[PDB]
């Protein structure tokens, strides 16, 4: 089987920001209005985006 | 087995009414927006290895 095209937010690919080939990808437009709420409580991803 | 079903967090504790209940929460947020505890993660949280 092909792998799962992984669900929403709080898929298990996400929350554990320690990955370099997993989907890599958190674009997320700079300054953008998004930037802001993924800067609301957790660094966990601020810092991987 | 997949992922999680039910969101908590982790935390010190004091008995209610101590004096250090207000320093020690305030290095705690300092240490976030510092950048260490972040990156004492890895130093324990190493790799996967598989
Ligand atoms: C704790 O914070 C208070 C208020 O900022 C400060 O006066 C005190 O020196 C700090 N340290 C201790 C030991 O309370």
């Amino acid at each position: 089987q092909y792998i799962d095209t992984v669900s929403g937010l709080s898929d298990k690919k996400f929350q554990r920001p320690q990955d370099q080939y997993p989907p890599f990808r958190f674009g997320t437009v700079p300054n953008g209005s998004t930037e802001r709420n993924i800067r609301s409580n957790y660094r966990d991803m601020h810092t991987h985006m | 087995t997949g992922e999680l079903f039910f969101r908590s967090g982790f935390g010190i504790g004091m008995r209610k009414d101590s004096p250090w209940k207000q320093n020690v929460s305030l290095s705690i947020l300092k240490s976030h927006e510092n950048g260490f505890m972040e990156d004492l993660d890895k130093t324990w949280v190493r790799y996967q290895e598989c």
